[PDB]
């Protein structure tokens, strides 16, 4: 694997510090390891393909070596070598792909395909150099067991999740309380509502509560928190639990009343931030509890008054909400952000060539249902599957 | 400015100095020497040392 | 290159005239088929090139060094088949010529072959110098053969312990190499796939239009190969045969060990001097199997080996043009006679 | 032009690397390449500006060379380099900003500037190296004729687009029934809304689509999709379509029904998703194509009911909605996204130096504008003004 | 200084370019540079900690040098070498820690801890090297006076900030006129509300302005404008002025008229738009003026007629309102953002090891109480804190 | 590529300058570049056929050079040479076939055909030589991306479409105001017609107005405008736009009033000319819009104040036209024009061999659906197909 990467970074450091001009002592250090590929190669034979849609491909070894000669470089030195990258990279992108898409629940983290299998061996060992590429830098320190850690912007840590529960209801659902939410991404927006505006409630305060619990821990978390859900501020008309008929929701927004935010791990409150909105750090969590209460406003001018009667019919409902945004954090785990192409890449290169649906996998790559029973077998998969989509990333966008 | 004397004679001049003797340019030089004491004041007026 | 000094000295009156040299290339691809002819080019810019390598200097007396030798060498112990390492002598001289004739080989475009000496495993162990660097890719197969095996077998192999089942080779494709594919000693393992490749880098465009096979970087003063090919030699010493072996064998090869510090000057030297002297070639190269040979005895070999100091040589600038100047002519005949050449026959047609 | 671009990775990795204290042999690579550079330079003349506010300063070489000497650097050796440095810096921004304001509607896509003309002159060509800044990278790959590739966090697509479309209406505007949006960046909102909650409708059910053009495709795009338009959800007085008057919308959302978004690549459908909320691949596409509908509920508590009467007046408008958002994705063509700079950088140079308007840019360097003409003209001088104000961003921020 | 930064890009593109079967070749220059340290290092001794729950270790220096086995490196090789080189993580983690949470107002741009103050010795310049990580890059050429200059995703600019002014208003708070607002990170969003519409206003028009100092100028900045503030377009409960009421907001939204958006600098007009919304560049401001407002809709439908009576009650309050959000910018002084770690593992590491709040910084390094009074101390000691997170993180995430 | 080519000039200035008398001398440059080409050859072994009804053929090499020896040409000589010229000859135009075939969606640019692809081959470049033929002139040009260029007579660049837009009509069609137009090929020809003669008219004058937009921009536009579209100046019975009926048009024709061409280029107008007809010059511009007027005749003698009553009905209907036709233009894309044969001997290629529709061309290689879809796709494979077709004909006729 780690082979693999090389190949790379041998290329783009190629395709790049090589042209028209430049003196040689600036590349002395880099022709070299060149080489030393080609050598290793030739003779050797390969094969790439030969799953669903995609092509089998056959390729060989059979190069000379480079002019170490030269002082600075004519164009001519450029073509004669240019034609011989474009071999590999059509070579490595075969190669990528073809290892892009087995998957494999006993060992699904080592290689797959006859083509990777074959670089493993040791003979071709003698190619490795320069893994500052972020992603292989995480692969080693993982393979000798070591704290690990990866940069997102936006991350994709929360299921698609968007419901309700009445803790208060009737057949009419003209007098609910309870929540509504969407969990989506990195961010959190929930609602509290009390039809009665806690009219009835003790201290004339409603306590809600939202909780979410992560697949995976976040480290270094920076966070947006603001008070209202603006998805949860306006009429609607809702399916009832049971999806036999449809009640009215007819918000009035109050402030979010005793706002406390606690991010804890495994069970224990690591931060808390009792009504602080703006910009928040949670430094190490594997849940994220909201606690907030509607108040009946002690005093109120007619407008507001007419609104709240002291007996049913409820027509204007009380709620008070949360918003909460996860704009950066670490992950000891791959995962999805919005920054990142690996998982569109992945998922892209499967579609392409209409790959089958695997053993390890859902259906289409999909995130949801990835995040949702993320097993040691999918991260696994997902950290080799997006470790190669970032290899070839160096080559091939 | 300067430039290393040893260095010089070690790395064969690439008539930097050549140029810049040529040329006439404020310089310095740098290493062990050889002094020559003179007294005449003449000497100064007609600046030999040129 | 720094260490050569230039300077103008003398004017040009707009009245300065001379007359191009005209050095088209090839025109004639002689490299695929007279191979009589090419045998005699060589030959003759072979004898050109000795007449150009500088002479050596400041080397180990003579005596000195075979007798401290004799100390570690622990000749006479039982072996029978006594004073054949020592016919090594006249270094003094062995040296010179190995040196020259190794140049001139490569400049020359030139192959050989080795009056080996079977026996004499010394003699072989420096061997393992020479693939180290000359680019095993101008050697006829051949002697390469003999060389290889005897290193193979006497060596290595048993007295590494590895292989006891000693190497039965008819003729695959690079006996000394696929010796790597199972070797396990990664020291050992290096050498092998280095060595069986180096193939003297084929691809050069230089100055305009001189093709002149090159050589790695790494061999020029990357030398490091040195380093590990000494490295390598630093870990074989144990079992399988009689004690006046394992002893005598590996002594010898310590003495290429200590002096290691300087058999890298020896790289560095070639390294320049050839990639120097070349520059001034206008006649291009392909390799080719010449039909001739050129011997060249480990006797000297071995010498020039443990037996080169601080010394340092280059090429006289003299010297240096004096090459030009000829290969520019002979140059300018070849090309000006083809014309002339040319020019009658075709009239001889219409 | 290439040439350009090293006179920059020359000097960072310059003003980088050659600091008081470092050891020599950490620069004899580098040091080498400097030198090699002011040799080609001394003896020559330059000149910029010329145009609106823009000064006219001019440029002669002569410069001595540096040592080689020294195991470490002693610090009046820095300071003897840093003046040097500091004429090339004050040089390349010059160089910089006058092509980076010229535009040919011919050759929109080569040199301008006598300045820059001049220096993809062969004797300058000596100077090549270090190609790995991700713009030259796609420049040079480009240039031999291949395919391109860049990257970004919130594309910025979709020119600004915000209208509706009654397919029902009449004067009073008191029954209406159409679409409504927002298309502006990386994100489009649609709201379908039908006054009668489609009680006189096949199936009680109201069908509706929103169709966005790409004009470039977008491949490896990871897209955000969730229903609901929360920008459509409120009470708005909009002018009608004549301009004459206003309507009145009084929304109340429902979940929108059999959702289907397609990702179409010339007229073909090569992503298709159904009511698959959160994270979504689109792998290659230049159309996207949101269907959905408003279906009257079947069942109604008394509270929805009486919202949805037989007859008129509607005074409650059913609405169905969903967002869209291209987080990231990669594109063969430059624009702009929520990251970089490159639009910002000659945006502001242009307004600094009071540019005068010319004949490709639209007014002010307009997003909307350009991207609704894209041409190819406008889009060859895109990229080559990006690319150099990425070169200058090695330097200057 | 500097000379910590050198001590890890020693360690990265160390436990990087040095792997089981790369070229020794490949690593001469650097190989080097490595011994040079473990020189001037051995024999000094070192102190790290002391300070609220962090522990004190002490650090003693006693290595061999480093090998050079030719050909490519045998796995025993790194073995020998990793085994250095976890020492030295190790410790520079507890190094930068130590330094990552003393503060200090006089001069607290230098130096703290017992271990780096250390370092600034000149003994050990002997170090540093390839100054390219962007922090770095900043913090020397500020050193010597120049433009610094850094790059921010949704930079921080804002201090959270959610109000609102009424400019007309009585007892009852049945007939206001104002507006309210929400600032928080980079974005803003403000509505202007007017309960009577206009009715006796000249012309029928209601002005209303926003205006947001900015605590430092931000410069290329690219931004998004949008009519409407989502946020304040939905039914409200709001405290009064005073708290001892609460006064009922019902929006129904119009158009924003005469949209002028002025980004200024010192008092001067740098970038003005009318009613331009989309995406816009502002490319030098220290203030954002945003003027926009209602007008009464001239001719109205029956429906939108009746919302708007001649008289009161007023019973649907026209909103006028605009978001505007700062994507990306340049900023000369450090600031948190929604992409970059640094904030998070400050305010990170001192959680952790329950270091007391000190003189400088806010208790929690709140963000929005450190941007709102960013003292020349505080971004002194921000910048000098950032930049060891930033050299933390190139070994330890 | 280019290879191929060459193998034709190389044919045809062959079997041209080669012929029973001339001088050697003549040709010596030319005979040896031939000879240069067989020895190349000779060894390699092809393939060419195998789709649809297309024979497979296979080629073998193994040819005597040519007697460089002989001043004058005997007929002797000629004959053994024509002999190895019809092989090349028959060979060529199977290979040029073969990959006039061949379409591709993600590569249409390059090399098809197991024939071509070993030809781009390096081995083989040894053949380039005299790359005039205005083809292959730009075919080079555009790899190198620059500034390309062709030259047409009656240019193709209108899909057909002949239709009508009726501004004013009702289910009589007795009293109707629109146009009709035909827009096919290189003419445009647009009538305005109005039942009323502008009777209820302001200033009795009917704007009229139509706009084209072309697929690609043409420059350097010689244009005939006249004025009346004579295919619009007869009695017509008109299917209605529904297709439930026919109406009828009897027109009238007046001259056109306020004539207004107007060739526009990216929205911005390029070229504007108001009543000018005969000969124009348009020199850049995507568009065409093209606004008349009908004025209603101030002054009529009794025979034309007949046919225009003040009430209905109305029985000769008034009608202003325009005929606009581009007789050359230049395009930087291939198109179809009067001229060339090259769509005709690809179109004619495909269909003697009977070759399968593909998944880029339209079926049967459509003009007007080619043009109307002129994907970058369908542009590539039009140009390699078109740069092929014109290499053929210049041994194949
Ligand atoms: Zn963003």
């Amino acid at each position: 694997m780690d082979v693999l990467y090389s190949l790379s970074k041998t290329l783009k450091d190629a395709r790049d510090k090589i042209v028209e001009g430049t003196l040689y002592s600036n590349v002395s250090d880099l022709i070299q390891q060149f080489n030393q590929m080609i050598i290793t190669m030739n003779g050797n034979e390969f094969q790439t393909g030969g799953i669903g849609n995609l092509p089998i491909r056959n390729w060989n070894f059979d190069f000379g070596l480079l002019g170490t000669t030269l002082l600075n470089l004519d164009a001519n030195y450029v073509e004669t070598a240019r034609n011989t990258i474009d071999y590999f990279v059509d070579f490595v992108d075969n190669v990528c792909m073809d290892e892009m898409v087995r998957e494999s629940q006993r060992n699904g983290i080592a290689p797959q395909s006859d083509s990777l299998i074959k670089l493993s061996g040791i003979k071709f060992k003698r190619i490795n150099f320069d893994n500052s590429s972020e992603y292989i830098e995480n692969w080693n320190l993982q393979n000798r067991r070591q704290r690990t850690g990866f940069t997102f912007h936006k991350p994709n840590i929360f299921p698609y999740s968007a419901s309700f529960t009445l803790n208060r209801s009737q057949p009419a659902h003209d007098n609910l309380m309870g929540t509504m939410w969407l969990n989506a991404g990195s961010e959190i927006q929930v609602a509290g509502f009390d039809y009665s505006c806690a009219i009835n409630a003790p201290a004339n305060t409603q306590q809600f509560e939202h909780i979410v619990q992560l697949r995976r821990v976040l480290t270094t978390a920076t966070i947006t928190l603001l008070p209202d859900a603006e998805r949860f501020s306006f009429p609607r008309v809702i399916t009832s639990a049971d999806g036999a008929t449809t009640w009215y929701f007819n918000p009035v927004i109050l402030r979010p009343n005793n706002v406390e935010i606690e991010f804890l791990l495994n069970g224990q409150i690591i931060n808390t931030y009792q009504a602080r909105f703006g910009t928040i750090i949670a430094r190490n969590f594997d849940t994220i509890r909201l606690s907030f209460q509607l108040m009946r406003p002690p005093n109120m001018t007619p407008a507001v008054a007419a609104l709240f009667p002291n007996a049913q019919p409820f027509e204007h409902h009380a709620t008070v909400g949360l918003t909460l945004r996860i704009e950066s954090a670490v992950c000891e785990s791959v995962l999805a952000d919005a920054s990142e192409t690996m998982l569109a890449n992945v998922t892209s290169v499967r579609q392409e060539y209409a790959i089958p649906v695997g053993p390890v996998f859902p259906p289409g790559m999909n995130w949801t249902d990835l995040i949702t029973n993320y097993s040691p077998s999918r991260e696994d998969n997902l950290q080799r599957v997006f470790t190669v989509a970032s290899i070839r990333s160096m080559l091939v966008k | 400015q300067q430039i290393n004397l040893e260095e010089l004679m070690r790395t064969g001049d690439y008539a930097q100095i050549t140029n810049m003797l040529l040329n006439n340019q404020p310089v310095a030089l740098v290493g062990a020497l050889p002094f020559v004491t003179d007294s005449s004041v003449i000497s100064l007026i007609a600046k030999l040392d040129a | 290159d720094v260490n050569y000094i230039l300077n103008m000295d003398r004017n040009l009156p707009s009245t300065a005239r001379y007359i191009r040299p005209n050095l088209l290339q090839d025109r004639l691809n002689l490299h695929d088929n007279f191979e009589s002819l090419w045998d005699t080019i060589t030959t003759s810019n072979y004898i050109l090139a000795r007449s150009v390598v500088p002479d050596l200097k400041e080397l180990v007396s003579t005596e000195a060094q075979i007798q401290k030798m004799s100390q570690d060498l622990q000749l006479e112990a039982l072996t029978i088949q006594s004073e054949t390492q020592f016919l090594t002598g006249i270094n003094s001289q062995a040296a010179n010529d190995c040196f020259k004739t190794l140049i001139a080989a490569m400049l020359s475009q030139r192959t050989m072959s080795l009056d080996f000496v079977t026996t004499n495993y010394m003699s072989l162990i420096s061997g393992m110098w020479l693939l180290t660097v000359v680019p095993n890719d101008m050697f006829i197969r051949e002697s390469l053969v003999a060389c290889q095996l005897a290193i193979v077998n006497t060596i290595i192999y048993p007295a590494f312990g590895m292989q006891r089942m000693h190497y039965r080779n008819g003729d695959p494709q690079t006996p000394f190499q696929i010796a790597e594919q199972q070797i396990q000693n990664f020291q050992v393992a290096n050498w092998l796939h280095f060595v069986n490749n180096n193939q003297f880098r084929q691809v050069v465009i230089d100055g305009v239009l001189n093709q002149v096979l090159n050589d790695n970087i790494r061999d020029g003063h990357v030398i490091n190969q040195l380093m590990e090919a000494l490295m390598q030699l630093s870990r074989q010493q144990f079992p399988t045969m009689p004690v006046d072996y394992k002893r005598s064998i590996q002594r010898g090869i310590l003495l290429l060990s200590n002096r290691l510090g300087q058999l890298v000057d020896l790289t560095r030297l070639l390294a320049y001097n050839y990639e120097t002297l070349m520059a001034c070639v206008t006649m291009n190269m392909q390799h080719v199997q010449t039909l001739t040979t050129e011997k060249l005895q480990l006797t000297s070999v071995t010498s020039l080996c443990m037996l080169i100091g601080n010394a340092t040589v280059i090429p006289s600038p003299q010297t240096l043009f004096h090459y030009y100047n000829v290969n520019v002519n002979f140059h300018s005949n070849y090309n000006e006679r083809i014309n002339d050449a040319v020019a009658i026959i075709t009239a001889a047609n219409r």
